[PDB]
């Protein structure tokens, strides 16, 4: 690290968006920084496990690592059903 | 300031 990542998923509007942002290994924690996605009103705070784990996942081996796709707890049946393909109820962090 | 979306 430090490490370029993005987190991809659709905002309230529905709509696709790239996140970009910074982890710093040794400083920053991926708790830590998904509660600051959760603060900044990026992620749903019912996602704060899921994100966090993942996180974890790429941060730790951004070698192999080069995207995650995940399930989000808030859109388990929220109105759209969850469809990967389309990151419907799911996101996906990558390396920049 | 960590994110940019």
């Amino acid at each position: 690290g430090p490490i370029s990542l993005v987190l991809r998923l659709r905002n309230s509007k529905k709509e696709l968006n790239d996140i970009r942002f910074e982890f710093t290994p040794g400083r920053d924690t991926a708790e830590g920084v998904s509660q600051e996605l959760i603060s900044a009103g990026l992620v749903d705070g019912r996602d704060l496990v899921i994100v966090a784990a993942n996180l974890q996942k790429i941060v730790e081996e951004p070698q192999s690592n080069r995207s995650v796709t995940f399930k989000l707890a808030s859109g388990v049946e929220g109105s759209d059903i969850p469809d990967d393909g389309k990151l419907i109820g799911f996101a996906q962090l990558s390396i920049s | 300031g960590r994110f940019q979306v």
